[PDB]
């Protein structure tokens, strides 16, 4: 487990992780406000 | 022990033949510890004392009153009647439950704790002399048939016990695969053995798929699906 | 071999060499295990026996006097001289009054045994749960075999009292009226008659007090207890 | 198959072939048991993973299985060397072969048998496969005539 | 489609296979008696493709892979 | 030593599952309690998750068996929109919120338990909810939280043996509980009925009434 957790912390899969994490939420974003082209508030 | 249940059978290591009746049996292990072994023989004796009643039961009831099928006798339509008051299968199981609850919890009681209730709840002074377990004698043996040899009268009850047990096996097969009684089932195979035997008798279920008990419905059942 | 509720047994350890009265070595729980619990439960047990000796007591004379009314629901169908609000809140002052000083008197022994008004007044030193003095006027008898003989008349009143309360759910009627209905027909009034279960099949007795009830206005959600679950 | 051509069993000897039981279910089916079959199919998945992964873990320890309970079964599981042979209380109930010698005579006659039904068992699936009829049929149908009823006559009736 | 026999049915009896395919109805004999060319029917050497489809004809093919099977072991 | 989840093999994982823990039979065959830390965090996980599915579980079966008396309420999987039903005057967003700002506080509250297990029986609560510790040898904090608030009755206050009799029980009637909760959403998924209405189905025809003859499980047939 130890090596397990220290193995999902290296860079390669962190890194992927996280890229996966952002991308997401941007998806998510502009799948519930879409085609937002000014910060209209 | 002397002679073993098969002809070269090997004896457990805990089969001496200290208990009465021990034919070196018990293929299947379950006698090894010998806190299970004493629970084992106090439910072989209850089985077969109880067997015992039943068998002797069935085979006077259906001498004395032969119209009537045993294994059906406990439907209220079938019951013979002493006074006036109306049927009720609920009524009865009442007395039985309540009776059976205090005399069972009372042998529990001795199971659980061997010579701990051998008194009388109310007199403490008259007591039960209870040689072993299962064996509480004193006013359960008032006729005093004890006191002599002990041990063989012991392998008589317990052989006869076991008798009975396998003979109330068979009483509930040959109800359910003939719907006969059973000296009713003797006397047809010794009339036409070779159409009355186990073979083309089992397979059927001389039984309903259910019973209506004034009002419940209970859905019965054969033992084995033979239909 | 002493008093036992189950001949043959063994008392626990607690329950060994009781000081309360009534000690047949029950608790097949172990609630009494602890000694602040056991004191507590003891005060506890005797309020309840109490309480419910005045009730079955109460039920059983009003059932005499007034065949007419149903104990259970003679919350309602009395005819107060007060209201109802005013006499609930009279009762609500007085009890927490009384209730609040015996529990106190509980909690530390030497406490609540002075008079308020008067201060020459005073209960005499008492042991928990045992005021005496101006509560105990009487006394016939030993102590302790009157002790234990309140303590057995308080179980069986709390047992008849739940006994009450099941036969006016399942009878509808009063706890005579039920007795008598039962001994006209001893086999068919029993609960094994009138309710049975099998793989298959439930017959359940209906209840006979309603589901619900009219006060004043507003109803109060008084149903049975818990039914579908009886057997 | 032969209790139906003798007529003991009430099953007609074309329904009491091995392979038209359930088994599979497109080669035929006995639809009277007492459940369908994928049920006791789970009853035995769950009776069986519990009897051969007790003999799994048997073979691997060769001594465990004695020691954890198991409603006092565990008395007749301590086995013996050679896991193929537990002979234990149960497994040797009777106790055959009480010679080392006749116990080696005793193994040889199970091992020979054994081998024999092993290649009974492929022929009654092939002849299965290659005759659409029942084992105990094909042996009788070969015995009527032999030099027609055979595995080169039935060439050109295969799954016919 | 939807009306088509399935698969293991096609496979399972000769009869649908000799109504399509009518070696079929003599089976396996006259493969082990090396009469060979009753199989003709779909042991194939055409070559071209199928007018309807556009396709090697699955004849072909057919006999193409049990060849070159048989000189694989070979 | 003791009973293992699998007779014989005692290539249990190593002796971080030692007999130590409360109903432990060294099963972890993923290794996902190796380390010390990670074992902590699971032991009161897997505490917390029994209680809360022993409620949730003990809920849906007296709500299915008075769904069964005729009672007005709702099956366990409608019990939500049901009530929003019925009760139009609130609002979903207002629920689920004070649901989950109620619910923080008190886990709040276990959290820092959790990081430094007796530093919440202090401060604004008196001193009975510092917890009396349990696994890992720890004498403060933990899963159990003793007490005259959470053990008012003091079942596990004297007698070593009685407190760890019911530890025993609670734990495994804990997972057994988590057990059955995941067999009633898989019942509900297969069959569309209640738990009590699934079993009484059985038990009238216990045959035709399998997981098979459900027309999802086996999904062929
Ligand atoms: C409820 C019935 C019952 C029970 C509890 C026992 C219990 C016992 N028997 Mg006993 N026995 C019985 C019936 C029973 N017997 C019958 C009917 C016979 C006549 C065949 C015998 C003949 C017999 C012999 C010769 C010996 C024993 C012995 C023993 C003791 C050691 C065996 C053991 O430890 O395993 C415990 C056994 C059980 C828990 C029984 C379980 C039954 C399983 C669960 C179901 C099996 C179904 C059954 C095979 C179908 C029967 C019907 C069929 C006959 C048509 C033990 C105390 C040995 C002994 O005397 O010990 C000192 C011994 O020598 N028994
Ligand atoms: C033929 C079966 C049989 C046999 C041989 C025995 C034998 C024995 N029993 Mg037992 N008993 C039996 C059946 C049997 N019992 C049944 C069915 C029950 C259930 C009611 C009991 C319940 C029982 C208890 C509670 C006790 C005994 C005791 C004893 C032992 C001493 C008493 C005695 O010697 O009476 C001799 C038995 C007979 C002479 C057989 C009687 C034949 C009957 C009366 C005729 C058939 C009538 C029938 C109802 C129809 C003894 C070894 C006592 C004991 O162990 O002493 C310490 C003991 O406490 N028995
Ligand atoms: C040896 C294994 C075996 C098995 C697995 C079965 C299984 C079955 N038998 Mg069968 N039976 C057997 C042996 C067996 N039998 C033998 C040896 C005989 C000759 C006496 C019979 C005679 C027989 C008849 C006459 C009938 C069945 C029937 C049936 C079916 C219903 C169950 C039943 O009530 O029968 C009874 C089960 C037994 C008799 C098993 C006891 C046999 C040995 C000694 C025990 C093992 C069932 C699938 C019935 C059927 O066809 O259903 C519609 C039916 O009418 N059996
Ligand atoms: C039959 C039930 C019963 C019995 C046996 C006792 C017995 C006892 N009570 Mg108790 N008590 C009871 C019911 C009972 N009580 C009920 C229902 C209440 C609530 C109102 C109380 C409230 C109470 C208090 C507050 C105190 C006692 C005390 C005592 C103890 C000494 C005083 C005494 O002897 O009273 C006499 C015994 C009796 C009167 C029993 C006779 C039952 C009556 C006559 C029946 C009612 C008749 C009615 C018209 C119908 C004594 C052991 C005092 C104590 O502990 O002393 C230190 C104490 O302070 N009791
Ligand atoms: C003809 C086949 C055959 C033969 C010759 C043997 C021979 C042997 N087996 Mg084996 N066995 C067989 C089939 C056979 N087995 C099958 C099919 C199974 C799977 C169920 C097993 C499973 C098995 C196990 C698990 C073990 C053995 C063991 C043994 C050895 C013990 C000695 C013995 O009892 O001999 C056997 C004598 C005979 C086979 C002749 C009898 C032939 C009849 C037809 C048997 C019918 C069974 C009977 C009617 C059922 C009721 C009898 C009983 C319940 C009262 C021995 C060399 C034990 C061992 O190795 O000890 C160390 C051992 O542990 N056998
Ligand atoms: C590995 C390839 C393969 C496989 C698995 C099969 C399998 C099958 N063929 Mg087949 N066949 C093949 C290649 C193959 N064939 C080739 C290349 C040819 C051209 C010569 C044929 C020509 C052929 C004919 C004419 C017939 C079959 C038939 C059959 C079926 C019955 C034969 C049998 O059951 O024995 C199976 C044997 C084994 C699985 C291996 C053990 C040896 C069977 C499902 C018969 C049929 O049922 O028609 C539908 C039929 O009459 N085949
Ligand atoms: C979320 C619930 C939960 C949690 C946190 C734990 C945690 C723990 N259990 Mg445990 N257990 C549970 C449920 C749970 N259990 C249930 C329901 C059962 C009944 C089968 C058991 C039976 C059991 C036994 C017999 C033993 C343990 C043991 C342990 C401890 C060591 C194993 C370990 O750390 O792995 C950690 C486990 C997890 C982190 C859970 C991960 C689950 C995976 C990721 C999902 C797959 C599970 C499930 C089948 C998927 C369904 C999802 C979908 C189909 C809807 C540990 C503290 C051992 C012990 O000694 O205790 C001290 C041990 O002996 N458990
Ligand atoms: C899914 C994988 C999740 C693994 C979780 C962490 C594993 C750590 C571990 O098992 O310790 C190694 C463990 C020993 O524990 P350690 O000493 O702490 O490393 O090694 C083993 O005994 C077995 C290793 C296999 C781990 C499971 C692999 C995935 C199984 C499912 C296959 C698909
Ligand atoms: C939390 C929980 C249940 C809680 C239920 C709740 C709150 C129910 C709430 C409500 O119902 C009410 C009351 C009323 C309803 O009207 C509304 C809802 C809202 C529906 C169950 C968890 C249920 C959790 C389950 C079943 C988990 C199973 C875990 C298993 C089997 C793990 C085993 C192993 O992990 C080990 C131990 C070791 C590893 O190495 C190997 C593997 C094999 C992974
Ligand atoms: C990390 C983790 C968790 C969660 C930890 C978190 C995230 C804690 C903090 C939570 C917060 C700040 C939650 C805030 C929630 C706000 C919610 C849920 C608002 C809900 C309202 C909705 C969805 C809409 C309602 C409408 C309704 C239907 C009617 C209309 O008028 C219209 C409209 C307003 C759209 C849990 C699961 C709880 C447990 C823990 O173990 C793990
Ligand atoms: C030994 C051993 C050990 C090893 O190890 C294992 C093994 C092998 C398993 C084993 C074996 C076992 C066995 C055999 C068993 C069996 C048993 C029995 C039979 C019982 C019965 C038993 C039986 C019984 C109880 C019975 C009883 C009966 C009765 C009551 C009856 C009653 C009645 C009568 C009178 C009449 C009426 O009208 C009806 C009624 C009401 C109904």
């Amino acid at each position: 487990m130890k090596d397990f957790t220290t193995y999902l912390s290296t860079a390669p899969v962190l890194t992927l992780l996280s890229v996966t994490v952002v991308a997401g939420l941007l998806i998510e974003i502009n799948r519930f406000f879409p085609d937002a082209l000014i910060a209209a508030f | 022990q002397r002679k073993l249940w098969f002809p070269g059978v090997a004896a457990p290591g805990y089969l001496d033949g200290s208990m009465a009746g021990d034919r070196g049996f018990d293929p299947m292990g379950l006698g090894a510890n010998p806190k299970m072994m004493t629970w084992y023989r106090q439910a072989e004796l209850q089985n077969g004392r109880w067997a015992m009643l039943g068998v002797a039961g069935i085979l006077g009831q259906e001498i004395i009153n032969p119209a009537q099928w045993w294994y059906t006798a406990g439907m209220p339509e079938n019951l013979p009647r002493f006074d006036s008051q109306p049927v009720n299968m609920g009524g009865i199981l009442a007395w039985e439950f309540i009776l059976m609850h205090f005399v069972e919890v009372r042998r529990w009681q001795d199971i659980r704790k061997k010579d701990s209730v051998n008194a009388d709840p109310f007199n403490p002074n008259l007591k039960v002399p209870n040689p072993e377990l299962g064996y509480p004698g004193g006013p359960f043996d008032p006729l005093g048939f004890s006191k002599g040899n002990f041990k063989e009268a012991q392998t008589k009850e317990i052989k006869n016990g076991r008798l009975a047990m396998v003979a109330f096996a068979a009483f509930t097969i040959q109800a359910q695969a003939t719907g006969k009684g059973p000296l009713q089932n003797l006397t047809d195979h010794l009339s036409a053995p070779f159409s009355n035997n186990w073979t083309t008798n089992i397979g059927h279920c001389m039984v309903p798929t259910s019973v209506d008990v004034q009002g419940l419905t209970i859905p019965l059942s054969c033992l084995w699906p033979g239909q | 071999a002493r008093a036992n509720w189950l001949p043959g047994s063994d008392f626990p350890a607690h329950l060994e060499n009781c000081k309360l009265p009534g000690c047949y070595g029950f608790d097949p729980l172990g609630l009494g295990a602890n000694e602040e619990r056991l004191a507590w439960f003891a005060e506890s047990e005797r309020v309840h026996c109490r309480w419910a000796m005045l009730g079955v007591a109460g039920i059983l004379v009003q059932e005499i006097v007034k065949p007419d009314v149903f104990w259970y629901t003679s919350g309602a169908t009395v005819e107060l001289p007060f209201d109802i609000t005013g006499l609930l809140a009279f009762e609500l002052f007085v009890m927490h009054w009384v209730e609040s000083r015996r529990g106190y008197d509980i909690k530390k022994p030497g406490s609540m045994d002075q008079d308020p008004i008067f201060s020459n007044f005073k209960l005499p030193a008492h042991e928990p749960g045992y005021p005496g003095g101006i509560f105990a006027p009487f006394v016939p008898g030993s102590l302790e075999e009157l002790k234990v003989k309140e303590i057995k008349n308080g179980r069986l009143a709390m047992l008849a009292f739940i006994g009450f309360t099941m036969a006016a759910q399942v009878t509808g009627k009063n706890p005579l009226a039920a007795l008598r209905e039962h001994l006209d027909n001893p086999l068919g009034t029993t609960i094994f008659s009138k309710a049975v279960v099998v793989p298959g099949q439930a017959v359940v007795p209906p209840c006979a007090i309603p589901d619900t009830i009219e006060f004043q206005g507003i109803t109060i959600p008084a149903g049975c207890f818990l039914h579908s679950l009886w057997p | 198959e032969i209790l139906a051509t003798a007529g003991l069993i009430p099953a007609t000897p074309e329904e009491a072939v091995w392979f038209r039981s359930g088994v599979i279910p497109p080669a035929g089916q006995y639809g009277k048991y007492w459940m369908d079959p994928y049920s006791l199919f789970w009853i035995e998945a769950i009776l069986m993973n519990f009897a051969e992964l007790k003999r799994w873990q048997d073979f691997k320890e060769p001594g465990s299985q004695s020691k954890q309970y198991f409603l006092g079964l565990e008395a007749v599981f301590g086995g013996s060397g050679n896991p193929a042979y537990p002979g234990g209380q149960w497994f040797n109930m009777l106790n055959l072969g009480k010679t080392p010698e006749e116990m080696k005579k005793l193994q040889t006659n199970e091992i020979r048998n054994g081998r024999l039904a092993m290649i009974a068992c492929l022929g009654c699936a092939a002849q299965g496969v290659m005759t659409q009829k029942g084992p105990f049929a094909n042996l009788l149908e070969h015995l009527a005539d032999p030099v027609s009823n055979n595995l080169l006559g039935n060439l050109a009736t295969i799954l016919k | 489609p939807k009306e088509i026999p399935l698969p293991h049915e096609f496979t399972l009896n000769p009869e649908l296979m000799a109504q399509l395919y009518p070696s079929f109805s003599k089976g396996l004999a006259p493969f082990f008696t090396l009469d060979w060319a009753q199989y003709s029917d779909f042991l194939t050497f055409q070559g071209g493709l199928n007018p309807v489809t556009g396709g090697l004809w699955l004849t072909d093919t057919v006999h193409h892979h049990l060849a070159i099977a048989v000189l694989f072991l070979i | 030593v003791r009973e293992l989840w699998f007779p014989g093999n005692k290539e249990v994982v190593p002796d971080y599952l030692d007999g130590s823990l409360v109903g432990d039979h060294g099963f972890d065959p993923l290794g996902l309690g190796s380390s010390p830390e990670q074992l902590s965090w699971n032991v009161h996980a897997e505490i917390f998750h029994g209680r809360l599915a022993m409620t949730g579980v003990a809920g849906i079966l007296l709500t299915s068996l008075l769904h069964k008396g005729g009672a007005d309420v709702p099956e366990w999987f409608e019990a939500g929109r049901v009530y929003l039903d019925r009760n139009p005057n609130v609002d979903f967003g207002a629920l689920l919120f004070s649901t989950i700002v109620m619910s923080g506080f008190v886990e709040f509250k276990r959290l820092n338990d959790i990081r430094n297990p007796g530093s919440q029986g202090s401060g604004i609560l008196p001193e009975d909810f510092k917890g009396v510790g349990g696994p890992q040898g720890r004498t403060v904090g933990g899963p159990y939280v003793g007490g005259r608030y959470f053990d008012p009755m003091g079942l596990c206050r004297g007698s070593p043996e009685q407190t760890l009799k019911y530890k025993w029980n609670e734990i495994r009637n804990g997972r057994l509980a988590m057990m059955a909760f995941l067999g009633f959403a898989a019942q509900y998924a297969a069959t569309g009925k209640g738990p009590i209405d699934n079993l009484v189905d059985h038990v009238a025809d216990p045959f035709h009434t399998t997981f098979v003859h459900n027309g999802v499980s086996v999904p062929f047939i």
